[PDB]
């Protein structure tokens, strides 16, 4: 047995010279012993015990110099003290025996600080790297558990570090890499060229394969690019070996087909179904249900039948019975051998290796593919459920039943008459309390109510004041409602059936009492239970007052430009609304780097065709993953040749100040920089409502009249509009019209009249008379009922 | 009030196992003395830690059931005279202390600390 | 990888002679052993081929005398996972000259431990063969 108190006494021995190695080790072993089994204790026993223990030490015992460690190692997230060897693990450090210099270092990372940390550096620097492939190993590991605490100590060094990480030996080879798990946890670039290290060359442990794996994998599932050559060059690679695992483990994702990869790969696959298929890998259990999916295409459907009949057949081997549930559901099968097999799963279920649990989570498959529906196989099925039962039903009925309402099943007038029949005499309350919970709810929105009461009559017959309660409760929500037939009635039964016994009287006369409490039908109720988008946006910026013009907003953005590319420090996406007076751009972020802030924010614009600038805004301060606003504002010019649609270039500008994240600073010092702000463009279409006319016939020509402006290209090397169309709809965002829209893939001749009004209230009209001979000329007006918009239109439609 | 006193007393020399909102029900009756004659909010408040503390216990979890709520009514149950009085109670659903009291008494936290002080 | 809930090594009685838990995460001296019932109990000395639990691995042996236990992370293939299951007998066995027993165990601890450290040390396994550390090891 354990217990601390001999041992402390026992410390005693330490003061003998004679001792054995034995007769000491074991004294060491049965603290140990306690421990290896469990014990907790006091720090001050503890620090006694290493006082005691560590006043021994003359000698390289060699046995006494592992003991300790594993004494020592006992310690590590829960230590006591650091320094006491320190000078031991120097002595190993100049000391050769080499073996046990290795131990030693390892325990100390969990318990570290850094300081301390400071101590082995250029030694250890070496260290990691150092000779016999042994020894090496052992420094790893070390590192990990202080990689708890942190690990950047090292971090630090990698552009140098990584490159010793260059292996000559597999188990090696494979280890360095998880430490590059979390290397990759730092980064996906590096990888990329990495791989084509990994790539460029074959590789040793099957080991180093897997990691490589899920990671390579992980890369595939949006791709992994053009895992064209690769995946293939890995296809082979997992392919075939001497090692099995890698095969397998590449097959269960890669599948690719509705309407997809199958090739090569079906038949490799089948290689290996059909090799693994009697428990090579008692692992192709697992794959079926998901890791290699299955829910076929049709004729490839037919083939899998054969495979899936020898798990089917075998019933052995806990892998065996979880496949022959998988493989069969997924599969799917027809009606008639399940037939076979409810026979043969009467046997088998109760144990056959322990069959129920994976025929409960089977069963919980078969509720969700028929979850009261296929309501003849739900039927059959129930009739055999609880029959063939055990009892264990009751389990998978909390599913069953789930699966039914899930679907709010429509067959149940057979479901329920089944479920009522049966659990008549397929007994267990507890399922009573859930279903008629459930029940309660439903009642005369599914009719059939003299059955329907018939039951739930039954349901009361049995004693329990409790299950007579129920089929009252659930009975509320439905009286309420009223069937086919009650209300009159409703009230009527109440009436004739009722009860004493107490507090069986007291549920009677209290549910009347209560009902004599409230006008029925209250009762009943009581305890059963422009100025556009874009304006409200005008308004949305309103809150701020420093204002220099607003309006109410027109028409906002056709397209929100990040202002700042992708996942960068400073990440922008911004938005751009048009008032009929201003324009704001209101920008939308996260300054991004953990490394900024970014503080003293304004937004700089400067523009090419017109606009009056009136302000840059910025945002006082923006930290990390928050949006946070700047604006920059502009009054709209309306009447002019040119003065709207404008880029503006941008400059950030900020002081920039570094974080904390633990815990920060916020001072007034930190110093500027400033980094380019990408261009805003204004659009014909952040601006215009597009329309139909007020009177097309009459404003068409109209427009003209005060309204027009043209130009006229002849087309010689391409006979199609495609090229014009594709800059007109999208650019302008209006309606093509006059029934003047609808191309096929192709059509003879087309016009655009088109579609909506401009910003400062007038309109900007455009026909595109796209003509044909054979060449294209074509006659492009724009007629507006605003100035700015005909020079713009026949821009801006570009 | 003898009688609630007991209650109270009795309830609080228990604790070890019941199901009662039945019985809530069962004091009360249609109508009832209960404090002095009225305290009003002080009186909601007097409703609000007698009650709380019962509840406290109730938002605490469980074993077996005891009886899974259907207090609805518990609800008004709890907030021409007799008029004036039912809209009383529905606006409901000294009196300072009292709901000091209740905050006090919040018995769930009570049980945890007690299984705390065993551990 | 920093993979190893435990790996333990039961009695056949639900008692545990060895239980390190490389990586936990769970406690309770209680708790473990209520957590080993569950599975013990249930498979009492039997055992599977291959057996899941918690969508995580258990590999778990049986002997002629012991239970083996290691917990893991289905999330890990198995041809490898037993691999190190299988090294657990087998080198003992030579090594010893005799492979585990009930009586063994009684006798002396220590090997177990000293083997065990070495070829696993927490949720990552630093080895899986014999015989390096056959060499490696000389006690």
């Amino acid at each position: 047995h354990l217990e601390k108190s001999a041992v402390l006494q026992e410390a005693r021995v330490f003061n003998e010279t004679p001792i054995n190695p034995r007769k000491c080790a074991h004294i060491l072993t049965k603290i140990l012993y306690l421990i290896n089994q469990g014990e907790h204790l006091g720090t001050t026993e503890a620090t006694e015990a290493f006082f005691a223990m560590t006043k021994l030490f003359q000698s390289n015992d060699p046995t006494l110099r592992r003991m300790c460690y594993l004494t020592i190692k006992e310690m590590s997230c829960i230590a006591e003290d650091v320094i006491i060897v320190t000078s031991s693990l120097t002595k190993d450090m100049t000391g050769k025996e080499d073996n046990y210099r290795g131990p030693a270092v390892r325990a100390l990372c969990q318990i570290t600080d850094s300081t301390m940390l400071q101590a082995v550096e250029r030694y250890m620097k070496q260290a990691i790297v150092d000779k016999v492939p042994s020894v090496s190993s052992s420094a790893l590991v070390s590192s990990l558990h202080l990689l708890k605490c942190s690990f950047d100590v090292v971090k630090r060094w990698v552009n140098e570090a990584q490159e010793a990480a260059s292996s000559d030996n597999i188990m090696v080879q494979y280890h360095a890499l998880g430490l590059l798990y979390h290397v990759r946890k730092n980064d996906r670039l590096a990888v990329s060229k990495m791989i084509s290290k990994f790539t460029r060359h074959g590789l040793k442990s099957p080991f180093a394969y897997c990691m490589m794996i899920r990671v390579a994998s992980k890369q595939l599932e949006e791709e992994d690019g053009s895992r064209d050559s690769p995946l293939f060059d890995f296809i082979e690679s997992c392919l075939r070996n001497k090692h099995e695992m890698v095969v397998y483990e590449a097959a269960s994702a890669i599948v690719n087909l509705p309407g997809c990869s199958a090739k090569e790969l079906a038949p490799a696959v089948s290689v290996l179904q059909l090799f693994c298929s009697s428990p090579k890998a008692a692992l192709r259990y697992a794959a079926v249900r998901t890791l290699n999916k299955v829910a076929m295409k049709h004729p490839s459907a037919v083939t899998a039948c054969n495979l899936d009949l020898e798990n089917l057949v075998t019933d052995s081997n806990r892998s065996i019975a979880t496949l022959a549930i998988t493989t069969l559901l997924k599969t799917g099968s027809e009606s008639s051998i399940d037939r076979l097999m409810k026979q043969i799963s009467s046997f088998m279920s109760e144990i056959s290796d322990e069959f129920k649990v994976v025929v409960v989570q089977a069963i919980s498959a078969l509720c969700q593919k028929y979850p009261r529906k296929h309501a003849v196989l739900m039927n059959f099925l129930f009739t055999m459920l609880r029959e063939e039962g055990g009892f264990e039903y009751k389990r998978a009925i909390v599913d069953c039943i789930i699966s039914i309402i899930e679907e709010n099943s429509e067959s149940k007038e057979t479901g329920l008459s089944h479920l009522c029949e049966f659990i008549e005499d397929c007994e267990f309350t507890v399922l009573a309390t859930r279903i008629l919970h459930l029940l309660g709810q439903e009642g005369p929105k599914t009719n059939n109510p003299s059955k329907y009461i018939r039951f739930i009559y039954n349901r009361v017959v049995l004693e329990h004041e409790e299950v007579r309660a129920g089929a009252v409760s659930a009975l509320a929500k439905f009286g309420a409602q009223n069937e086919e037939m009650l209300p009159s009635i409703l009230v009527l039964l109440k009436r004739c059936v009722m009860d004493d016994d107490n507090e069986v009287r007291d549920r009677a006369t209290f549910y009347l009492n209560v009902l004599e409490q409230k006008q029925k039908a209250l009762n009943a109720g009581y305890i059963l239970n422009a100025a556009t988008r874009q304006e409200i946006f005008q308004e949305q910026l309103a809150a701020v007052p420093e204002f220099q013009g607003l309006g109410p907003l027109f028409k906002s953005s056709p397209e929100p430009v990040a202002l700042t590319e992708s996942e960068t420090e400073y990440v922008i996406r911004c938005t751009k609304h048009t008032f009929s007076d201003h324009l704001v751009f209101q920008f939308d972020c996260t300054n991004t780097l953990n490394d900024q802030t970014l503080e003293n924010v304004t937004v700089q614009m400067e523009p090419t065709e017109a606009y009056e600038v009136l302000s840059y805004v910025p945002a006082r301060s923006l930290p990390y993953n928050q949006p946070g606003t700047c604006y920059t504002l502009v009054a709209l010019p309306t009447e002019d040749p040119t003065a709207v649609a404008c880029t503006f270039s941008c400059v950030m500008k900020f002081t920039v100040k570094d974080c904390d994240p633990n815990t920060g600073e916020i001072d007034e010092e930190g110093y500027e920089d400033e980094y380019v702000l990408e261009d805003l463009e204004v659009t014909v279409a952040d601006h215009i409502q597009k329309v139909m006319k007020v009177n097309f016939e009459a404003a068409w020509d109209e427009v003209g009249d005060e309204f027009e402006k043209e130009e006229t290209f002849t087309l010689s090397t391409i006979k199609t509009l495609e090229e014009a169309v594709g800059n007109i709809v999208k650019f302008l965002g209006m309606h093509p019209c006059e029934r003047s829209d609808k191309v096929p893939e192709n059509k003879n001749t087309h016009t655009l009249l088109l579609a909506g009004v401009f910003r400062g209230g007038h309109d900007i009209l455009v026909r595109s008379r796209l003509l044909l001979l054979d060449t294209v000329t074509m006659q492009v007006t724009a007629r507006s009922s605003e100035e700015l918009p005909v020079d713009i239109i026949l821009a801006s439609v570009g | 009030e003898d009688i609630q006193s007991v209650m109270t007393e009795v309830r609080r020399s228990l604790g070890e196992i019941p199901i009662v909102e039945s019985e809530i029900k069962k004091e009360a009756g249609e109508l009832k003395p209960e404090e002095e004659i009225t305290v009003g909010p002080v009186q909601k408040l007097v409703t609000e830690m007698g009650t709380y503390a019962t509840q406290s216990a109730l938002s605490s979890s469980r074993p077996t059931k005891k009886e899974e709520d259907r207090p609805p009514l518990r609800g008004f149950l709890l907030d021409v005279a007799a008029s004036l009085a039912t809209t009383l109670t529905k606006i409901a659903l000294f009196v300072a202390e009292a709901m000091l009291l209740m905050a006090t008494i919040l018995d769930v936290d009570r049980i945890s600390l007690c299984l705390k002080v065993l551990s | 990888l920093y993979t190893v809930k435990a790996i333990l090594i039961l009695d056949n009685d639900g008692d545990r002679l060895f239980a390190k838990y490389y990586d936990d995460t769970y406690p309770s001296v209680k708790e473990q052993k209520a957590f080993e019932k569950n599975i013990f109990n249930k498979t009492h000395r039997t055992d599977s081929e291959i057996a899941l639990l918690e969508g995580l691995t258990v590999v778990y042996k049986s002997s002629i005398d012991l239970y083996f236990y290691v917990i893991g992370s289905s999330y890990e293939n198995e041809l490898m996972l037993m691999a190190v299951l299988n090294c657990l007998f087998d080198s003992l066995s030579q090594m010893l000259r005799k492979n585990v027993e009930k009586r063994a165990l009684l006798e002396n601890m220590e090997g177990l431990f000293l083997a065990v450290d070495e070829i696993v040390d927490g949720g990552v396994i630093l080895e899986s063969d014999p015989q390096q550390v056959v060499h490696r090891v000389a006690l």
